[PDB]
């Protein structure tokens, strides 16, 4: 016949290739499809819906749904912090399992921005200013707002509105982030602080709740599809 | 308004409802159910809920086949000094993990309660009774009765009432399947779930209670295959 | 920056394992043929992938990697094997035998593969009876009916992922050694579409349905205000 | 006389032996399986020949020779062996046991090679999460901060030249006999650019930097008025 | 919905089993030659598919797959066997011997398969001596005539369905072990056409013709009344 | 020769494929066909022909 | 399918070949280069380089 000459890869079966085979049912009348609502053509468009953080990862909350909720009072001003997170979206325990962490953990490489947005859910007679802070990576994680309002940074007041978006931008020395936890490719922190103190009159309740939700912005992207350690066959 | 009934609005997928009888699918409201402190959640299948409401009742049990989209309208209202969040989820598809070692033993009629609907646990409890078992679901609120993680339960079609701001919610869920067309008596094709994402709470009472009403309207409905009466069986 | 890679066809562009289905070569404690029941759901990493939507429609790609070995040390030597694939789908009639007529598979596709060749591999477009197939089904196959005895179907079991079977033989005569051998099945879809997208499974999987029996606290500790 | 040999395309186009990964074939003292960390810093003529330059971009072909052996004379014989080498990216789980789950692979690429078949191969492209490859790095991970305890990362060590590993493991079921086999790798890169340009190494390579230990008087003795 | 699937090409695009032949290799109670005379009749499935109509045109592809074993554990080792396939038109001598002349094959055409290749492969096109194959044949090959003794032949029995015969030996010289191969007869008719539909076989079938003698009482008992 | 390389699945017999083979008697002079009354092209066709209930299945 | 006859040199390593291979990572989104100062093309613009001779090599 026609010389051909076998090179080397030859009868090798690689699970990522992409080959022709012959069908095994030739002929068949196949089911068209219909227009059913909710299509998805990219996991970044998962990536890109908020879902809600676990922030308060405690002993007694963790697991349950109160590990969802962070409770502010109506105690005096302070500056310590309220919450503190590192930007690791793929490996920080409160975030490595929301649907953003999720989609990441089947990934080797991430780059992009980042939504945090909270959502107070207190007294409509409640009052107060916040202080939720980006402090890109390189220093000393930021333990008072003194330090945290050196970075980037935007005030949060509840009485004029119940929900706020913070856009955490895309700033690296590499061009993408691993999916796990790198010194060389840290991210940063984020931080939360009172700007003045939650205030309530009489007969109001003097604890309340945030929740915090977190998504991808439409520049984000990811490389490298991998397993995942979220699950495990035994 | 749809029909003799009369009363932000989420159209889930950005999808209205359309079609591939026209009296009977209008809103209805099912049994005010009560918010207290310590409550878990909530839950209903869709078109089950319905399944005793005037003439969509009967069109459901007199049909082989029938499709309907849905508008869910949630009502919760408290005082400027009431505090709490309510998450309202709309899932098709809406599988609940059982009670039991047998892998999906919860019979019929419980898994089709009604306008009733089931409430969700805070934790598992495993239905040990061999001679007499239970057959019942056993949904986890954190695990969103399911297996999975009630934070990203948000990836469905909501809306959040948060009482400061809102009391009320609206759904419009179009008909969603893997066919133009199914058994509204085998098989529901949609599940609301309610959870509180911040529980209710009012200044020095332990004891504060909020009703929480649904209104539910079918839409663009379709019923196919007339003969005689289904009559499911009952527990 | 673009997302090529995230893309839905290149988030199951990969062969996955989803069977292991053992079969003898030694005359007739034994088992001279095997049937497995086609489905994703005996391994977890694939369902876990395709469980994030509700709805999808793709063309199946299946590749066998065939093993085997001799059971006794020095016991003698054996010829080169022949291997059957016979696909059953559902309403075939099924082997009961390694030698009944049902192997001449007149109607049925069957696949022979000889060992040492490279793993085998055919291809099979949507199949699926509704519009698209089904990753979970909220209802029953029967309603039971007011008069019906003690209708008692499955909650979540429908005939939409029926597919039949596969029987599996060696086709050479039996060796005077024992061989065993194990053959790999592995599912690549292809041309996928998905809808209706769902939170991933964050407990161990029990059985084909959403059932969770054990490791139910799956988040570690972390405090509040540390990074 | 044309310079086409000495392009930098020319002078990298050959593949070099940079592994020698070692599996055995036994019953469950033996290794069923092994890592390898994706390197070209084990050998040393690859490694001598890159660092002529600072930075580069290329695509690499990865080519896999496979030899094995018996332990034992007359020890019995054995069916043809088919060998699993999977891609761990950084971050994927890592198999434990020949056996665990994580060889699935469901979305790690695999490789699966009959033995006797002539070398396995593939390609990747530029992978670097930088815009290009650095054979020197004169920096750290962490900068050590006032306050920390006694930041404490290795000079030069960075997560810019970690590309995962190659899991290796024999798929057939363990023979009565015991097996060894050895799994050569050879790199060649492709479509190569290179910056920086730097003076060979003139002594003996000591770890995967620069430092050095041994054999620090390389020249020889010859006159200075002697031809 | 299109009937692309129920087609006459569809219907019959399918390799059907028609005969096992056993050869042995073995010095000369063995059978070191076999003679198959070629028919569709040996086996029920093809039958009962091609006998729902009464003509057919069509090429015919054949397919063999070849397998072989040892008898003995241990008794030694064999080098890999050729097989020699010759086609013997009617009328052509027959061989009786495992080593005679006629196995050099001038004018038949013959096939040699080396073991352990892909199974064989040959097409032919129709070849009746009709315009089209007779399923049934109502009538005689010869007319008895008054004066002749006790012109018998066989009620149906025609020599248009004479194809020959299909003689299989193994070429090598006898190994000092026994051997024992199977070759296993695939058909494929292709091209077909097909005429005057019949009703499907309805009870076991007893030899070539259309003769009934078990399992008469096929259908099973089901009330009026009852759904 | 050409630089080829072999893929999975090489060497295997699919029962349903559709490959081409050799012709093992070449030149053959293959009888025309004739117009024979009631060709079928489509199994259907025989399933559109009505046929006898076998309705009382009693054990008589 | 097609008749091919293996040629010698059928299934043999060169590892100075240059053939086609199949993509162990398809779809990746390589990073772009950038303009990095001193790029070489060939190995000669090396050898061009005034580099000191070691004359003395004297025991001492
Ligand atoms: C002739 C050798 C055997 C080749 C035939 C293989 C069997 C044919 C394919 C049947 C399986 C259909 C594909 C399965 C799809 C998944 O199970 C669905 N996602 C279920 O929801
Ligand atoms: C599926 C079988 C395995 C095939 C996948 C092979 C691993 C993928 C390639 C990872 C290695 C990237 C190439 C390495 C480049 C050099 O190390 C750089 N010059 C380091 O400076
Ligand atoms: C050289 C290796 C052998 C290849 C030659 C194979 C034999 C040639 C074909 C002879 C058989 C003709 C096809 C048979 C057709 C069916 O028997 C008819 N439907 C009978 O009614």
């Amino acid at each position: 016949g026609l010389p051909v000459l076998n090179t080397p890869g030859s009868n090798q079966y690689l699970t990522a290739d992409n080959y022709q085979s012959p069908c095994a049912i030739p002929e068949f009348d196949v089911t068209p499809p219909i227009d059913i609502p909710g299509e998805v053509r990219n996991m970044m468009e998962l990536a890109e819906i908020d879902t809600m953080i676990p922030l308060n990862l405690t002993n007694q909350r963790k697991n349950t749904m109160d590990m969802y909720r962070v409770e502010l009072n109506d105690a005096a001003h302070s500056d310590t912090p309220i919450l503190c997170l590192s930007l690791s979206p793929a490996s920080d325990p409160r975030l490595a399992h929301t649907m953003l962490g999720e989609i990441l953990n089947y990934y080797t490489h991430w780059a992009g921005s980042l939504k945090f947005t909270f959502l107070f859910c207190g007294s409509m007679m409640a009052t107060g200013k916040l202080l939720v802070s980006y402090a890109p990576p390189g220093a000393e994680a930021p333990k008072s707002r003194k330090e945290a309002m050196l970075g980037t940074h935007v005030i949060w007041d509840i009485g004029l509105q119940s929900s706020c978006t913070m856009v955490v931008p895309w700033i690296s020395n590499t061009t993408y982030r691993l999916t796990i936890n790198d010194s060389f490719t840290e991210g940063g922190y984020i931080s939360m602080f009172y700007q003045t103190r939650v205030v309530v009159p009489l007969s109001t309740p003097r604890k309340m709740d945030i929740l915090g939700f977190v998504s991808a912005c439409n520049d984000f992207s990811v490389r490298l599809l991998r397993d995942t350690t979220h699950i495990s066959q035994e | 308004t749809l029909g003799n009934s009369t009363i932000n609005s989420v159209v889930a997928y950005g999808r209205w409802p359309e079609y591939i009888a026209v009296a009977a699918c209008r809103f209805y409201t099912l049994d005010t159910v009560t918010w207290r402190k310590e409550s878990r959640g909530w839950w209903w299948k869709l078109p089950d809920a319905l399944k005793d409401m005037g003439l969509f009742g009967q069109n459901m049990f007199y049909h082989y086949l029938g499709r309907a989209g849905y508008t869910v309208h949630v009502q919760c209202n408290a005082s400027k000094f009431h505090q709490g969040a309510l998450g309202v989820f709309a899932v098709p598809e809406m599988c609940l993990a059982g009670d039991s070692t047998t892998h999906m033993f919860t019979k019929y009629e419980n898994a089709n309660p009604g306008e009733k609907g089931g409430e969700f646990k805070g934790s598992f409890t495993l239905d040990t009774n061999a001679t007499n078992p239970a057959r019942n679901f056993c949904p986890v609120d954190y695990l969103f009765g399911s297996g999975v993680l009630a934070g990203n339960a948000f990836v469905y079609p909501h809306q959040i009432i948060n009482l400061r701001t809102n009391n009320c919610a609206t759904l419009v869920l179009p008909y969603v399947n893997s066919l133009s067309i199914d058994s509204m008596t085998k098989h529901n094709n949609w599940g609301i779930a309610i959870l509180p994402l911040a529980p209710l709470d009012f200044a020095t009472e332990s004891s504060t209670e909020i009703p929480i009403t649904l209104t539910i309207a079918p839409m663009c409905c379709e019923f196919n295959g007339l003969r005689n009466i289904t009559v499911p069986r009952t527990q | 920056r673009t997302r090529s890679e995230s893309t839905v066809e290149s988030f199951f562009a990969r062969g996955a394992c989803v069977a292991i289905i053992e079969v003898d070569n030694d005359a007739p404690a034994s088992k001279l043929f095997s049937i497995w029941k086609i489905t994703y759901k005996d391994t977890v990493q694939l369902r876990r992938k395709l469980e994030f939507f509700t709805y999808s429609r793709f063309d199946m790609e299946l590749t066998f990697v065939v093993t085997s070995n001799y059971t006794d040390a020095n016991n003698g030597h054996a010829l080169n094997q022949v291997y059957q694939i016979m696909y059953i789908p559902p309403g075939a009639p099924i082997p009961g035998k390694w030698n009944d007529y049902t192997w001449q598979t007149s109607s049925n596709p069957s696949l022979f593969y000889t060992y040492g060749a490279p793993p085998a591999r055919i291809s099979v477009p949507y199949v699926g009876i509704a519009n698209a197939y089904s990753h979970f089904y909220d209802g029953f196959a029967k309603v039971p009916l007011a008069g019906q005895a003690s209708g008692d179907s499955l909650y979540g079991a429908a005939s939409l992922n029926d597919f039949g079977s596969l029987a599996v033989r060696v086709v050479n005569d039996h060796n005077p050694t024992k061989l065993t051998s194990k053959i790999r099945v592995y599912m690549k879809p292809k041309h996928v579409r998905v809808w209706c997208p769902r939170p991933p499974r964050a407990v161990p999987y029990y059985g084909p349905g959403v059932d969770y029996k054990d490791g139910l606290a799956p988040l570690p500790e972390k405090g509040l205000t540390t990074y």
